[PDB]
RNA sequence: AGCUCGUGUCGUGAGAUGUUGGGUUAAGUCCCGCAACGAGCGCAACCCUUGUCUCAUGUUGCCAGCACGUUAUGGUGGGGACUCGUGAGAGACUGCCGGGGUCAACUCGGAGGAAGGUGGGGAUGACGUCAAGUCAUCAUGCCCCUUAUGUCCAGGGCUUCACACAUGCUACAAUGGCCGGUACAAAGGGCUGCGAUGCCGUGAGGUGGAGCGAAUCCUUUCAAAGCCGGUCUCAGUUCGGAUCGGGGUCUGCAACUCGACCCCGUGAAGUCGGAGUCGCUAGUAAUCGCAGAUCAGCAACGCUGCGGUGAAUACGUUCCCG
């Protein structure tokens, strides 16, 4: 993402539905969970480097 | 007291057993008002047919999970199990007809990247 | 993409979480947070061989522990660079911060360290032949281990062309979930690019 | 099946009546996957049978099937591009088999307008030996004895 | 005259544990009535993420968070339990609420 | 049972198998069974199976070897070979089929018939006998 | 299912042997013989889930047995007798027998047992290959703009249409269409969020609020297929739903191009689809509903999961593909 971009996002919209995601350890504006803020890549490398409190793999 | 379990792919009852008239209770129903099918109907009377001590018992039922059929089974195999309890010497018996054959079947996974299970996307050559 | 991390594969039976906490409401908040002092530390001290970074935050108490091969310049007699370290937190808002710096009695044993070593040497002027050849010469010396592999990637030599080399010494049974095996990668930039420097260390094994 | 053989699946005894063909009709009527509507459209033609013939199911069935049931079969064997007819004898298992698939296949053609009805009447038909079932019967026979030559091949 | 629950979480079953065990041990050594920390259902989280970057969607990975919650009843509210409560030290990834 | 291949020239493999089945004798008289993984156990007694109806003397040479006696040399050509490139004397029956250029004690015999070779067999036992009871 | 090493042996030597041959196995899995004897990485196992039982174990969970409840229900007291929630452990190991076996692996049959032969499924993808994909996740060397390819902003486009391909959903109906009654699943999610009762609507819905940061409250005591009773009687159908008209609801500062849903109306194509081709061997396909991620609202018929009901054949390698 552009850093103008980024910034933009930093800065608050003046409308409500003017906001959107924009993961916060890159700035990939899809897929990105609500519950941790980061994109879809981002969390699986993330997860995967062991420093997350509670992800793990998944096998049933 | 005498309290039996019973469990058929993902349905769960508990049966209890009493010495009384021939009737059954099933949350407060007689065995034609719930499991209204005469198969379902053949399948429960299985076990007291194969052990001809029929009309002898009364039986309270908890039933949860499942549907129709998998609560049928699970009923049947509960109350096959309780009247082996009560009277040991038909065990040989229903074993000879594999009614102490519980059933390990249930529902295999969705796997990811399909449709269902084994079933799989159409494939073309271009 | 054939072989999967091997810290990661063993998050549920021989490796831990390296970092540990709780939260239900304000998980965003801590986690950026947490990625920015991460990030912080990585770049504020580099020249040393920074082998594990462990976050601790509870309620008000929030600390953590920094593992390095020479801590002579990771904490002064005084505490000069120790204290930037103490202001730059101060400033990101990191409250209260018990920051702890430990050491490791086997730099040889670890692959962080081994690999950022063997970076630098491969950087320098130095061919990828004996720098991993002495890396992997240094770990089979120490006898609690017993494999290593070392694999380096990219524009090796400044030719113009990919590249991968490994070499491999003793046992590295990856798949083995009860194994105790140590992974580390790293980045040596050169003006040819980077090269990727990636090391597993298996040491024994572990019976609970 | 590369290797060998996979066991037979048992059947289950007919609750009802004690013999599996009829159960295994309802089988293979069964489509959709429901056991009780299959069951009651078998049953009711089954009954419509006693009702309009005077005789026993299982007894009429069983010698309807016999006077429909295959003796030999036609398989192709393909060489060099061109392909060829041989005529193999066939284990009764799947003669049954085919007739009960024949019957239930073509029990869509009827045009009185009702499932149950229609087996009824065309298990009459097989049973007076008037029914298309004995139609495909012959013409399964003709061209196994037609193409008797073919057979060189041995198998 | 009052009894008191407290919720007592964590991913980490060595840890809860642990809390559980010692909350015991101090609760026994104070004078102090509890029935016990019955367990209750385990909360799953399941996530899927896809492993490449740019197209292969076919191979994806699965993720979970589980959480392991319990409760522990306490009757007969000795006050030197009270007082002796907050100062309990507690594992990092175990968190005890009151109810 | 068997003459394995090159077990008389290399002594580093053969040592490491009686040190194998030295320790696995001792496990099992001590009694350890159950404290495993049941199919451990199992395919540890099969290796004890298949390592010990062809170990039978080797169990107990302990002081290496000085001769070797050979029935059907014309079967048995590796175990002369690793005598003589060990420098072993060999002490062999001779066939028709069979080199007499090759035994430094060669005996002229029918080595095809069980008799004959029970015969034989039982006259150097009793020569060996007669050498530990002179010895 | 393959890729290597130590010692030994063979050749002047590169090198070979082991790793070849017979059999068996999901398999370099194992046996037999052979100058090979052994050992690593692969395979298998340590991991997760489903099927049985034992012990610990009673809240928000259950209710056997006892009192208060009378209909609103374990609802109110009480309880472990039963599931259940969650921890530990036992148990499937060719364990025993019989026939084929080279007295061998192995194969089939039988006994007990919940399961008989890796019980079922996940996770794990070796050395290698395609200069395969990703400078648009990120960084990365060189080159480029650098008063611009940077950069804020309003409207419009990524939905444009005479076509062709691919992946899906709905139909061509009587195994069905329409109307009322009737009983059983699982998982999951919920704070400026799930949101019940009443008030008024044909139905989205406007009023406001009790229960919950959550085994407590809401998703109706959680659905449809199922079964019963009425009818339709083979037609472009009481099939089908497209296009089109009038009138609205919800959210959003802002619904024309371009959100969803609601009422009413004419009711288009569509008659089991040619050459050709696709998925699938046990709780599988086929059918039916529910939940979640992203989301203010949704183009979602998409993807990831759950549960209900649930059969067919596999003679055998001759042929097509890897």
């Amino acid at each position: 993402a552009k850093k103008a971009l980024v910034h933009k996002a930093n800065k608050k919209p003046k409308f409500a539905v003017r906001a959107y995601t924009r993961c916060n350890k890159c700035g990939r504006p899809h897929s990105v969970y609500r519950k941790f803020g980061l994109c879809r890549i981002c969390l699986r490398e993330m997860a995967h480097a062991g420093e997350l409190p509670g992800v793990q793999k998944s096998s049933w | 007291p005498i309290q039996t379990v019973g469990r058929r792919k993902e349905a769960v009852v508990r049966v209890r057993l009493v010495p009384g008239t021939g009737q059954f209770n099933l949350d407060g129903r007689t065995l034609e008002n719930y499991f209204p099918n005469k198969v379902h109907q053949q399948l429960i009377k299985a076990p007291l047919v194969t052990v001809d001590r029929v009309d002898q018992f009364d039986i309270y039922a908890h039933l949860d999970g499942g549907g129709p059929s998998g609560q049928a089974g699970a009923l049947r195999l509960a109350i096959a199990r309780a009247l082996i309890l009560v009277q040991p010497e038909d065990r040989p018996a229903l074993k000879k007809a594999g009614f102490l054959t519980r059933d390990p079947r249930a529902i295999e996974r969705k796997k990811y990247g399909l449709k269902k299970a084994r079933k799989a996307p159409q494939y073309s050559k271009r | 993409g054939q072989k999967i991390n091997p810290h990661g594969f063993r998050l549920g039976i021989t490796t831990e979480w390296k970092s540990r906490w709780y939260a239900d409401k304000q998980y965003k908040d801590y986690v950026k947070e947490d990625v920015a002092i991460r990030k912080l530390l990585a770049t504020g001290l580099e020249r040393a061989g920074i082998a594990d970074v462990e976050i601790e935050r509870t309620r008000d108490r929030v600390r953590v522990d920094i593992h390095t091969a020479r801590p002579g310049i990771v904490i002064g007699r005084r505490g000069t660079e120790a204290d930037r370290i103490r202001a730059d937190l101060e400033k990101l808002t990191g409250k209260q911060v018990q920051l702890n710096i430990l050491e490791v009695k086997n730099p040889e044993s670890q692959a962080q360290l081994v690999a950022q070593g063997v970076a630098e040497q491969l950087s320098n002027r130095v061919a990828f032949r004996r720098a991993m050849r002495k890396a992997i010469q240094s770990a089979m010396r120490q006898p609690n281990v017993k494999g290593i592999r070392v694999q380096c990637s990219g524009r090796l030599g400044g030719a113009e062309m990919s590249r991968s080399e490994f070499y491999r010494e003793g046992r590295v049974p990856l798949h083995t979930l009860r194994a105790d095996i140590d992974y580390g990668l790293y980045e040596a930039k050169t003006t040819f690019g980077r090269i990727g420097v990636k090391v597993w260390i298996y040491k024994g094994d572990i019976v609970g | 099946p590369r290797k060998g053989p996979a066991p037979k699946r048992p059947l289950v005894n007919d609750p009802v009546y004690g013999s599996q063909l009829v159960t295994q009709l309802v089988n293979k009527v069964l489509l959709e996957g429901k056991k009780s509507l299959a069951e009651r459209i078998v049953y009711g033609a089954l009954e419509q049978a006693r009702e309009k013939t005077g005789t026993d199911p299982v007894v009429t069935l069983k010698r309807a099937l016999d006077n429909v049931k295959p003796a030999l079969e036609v398989r192709s064997r393909r060489v060099g591009g061109a392909t060829y007819q041989v005529p193999v004898e066939v284990r009764p298992d799947r003669s049954t088999t085919l007739a009960l698939r024949w019957l239930v296949n073509f029990s869509r053609q009827r045009r009185e307008k009702t499932m149950v009805e229609r087996l009824a009447n065309e298990i009459l038909d097989a049973s007076n030996g008037l029914g298309a079932s004995v139609k495909r019967r012959e013409d399964t026979h003709k061209m196994a004895e037609a193409n008797r030559a073919f057979a060189h091949y041995r198998w | 005259g009052q009894k008191i629950r407290i919720r007592l979480k964590a991913y980490d079953h060595e840890a809860i544990d642990a809390s559980a065990r010692k909350i015991v041990e101090t609760v026994t050594r104070t004078g102090a009535s509890v029935v016990g920390p019955v367990p209750l259902p385990t909360e799953k989280n399941v996530y899927c993420v896809i492993r490449s970057p740019h197209k292969y969607k076919d191979s994806r990975e699965h993720f979970e968070m589980r959480t392991h919650k319990r409760l522990i009843d306490i009757l007969d509210p000795t006050p030197k339990t009270v007082d002796a409560l907050m100062r309990i030290d507690l594992p990092a990834s175990v968190d005890v609420n009151i109810q | 049972q068997r003459w394995l291949g090159g077990m008389l020239t290399n002594f580093s493999t053969v040592h490491k198998r009686l040190q194998r089945l030295k320790e696995l004798e001792a496990m099992e008289q001590t009694g350890g069974f159950e404290g495993r993984t049941k199919k451990e156990i199992l395919m540890l007694t099969r290796e004890k199976n298949k390592l010990e109806r062809s170990l039978g003397g080797i169990r107990d040479m302990q002081k290496v070897p000085s001769a070797v006696w050979v029935v059907d040399t014309n079967k048995e050509h590796i175990a002369v070979g690793e005598a003589r490139k060990l420098g072993i004397p060999v002490i062999a029956i001779l066939d028709t089929n069979c080199d007499p250029d090759v035994v430094d004690y060669p005996i002229p015999g029918n080595d095809d018939a069980i008799r004959s070779a029970a015969l034989l067999t039982k006259v150097i036992a009793s020569a060996v006998a007669e050498g530990l009871q002179a010895r």
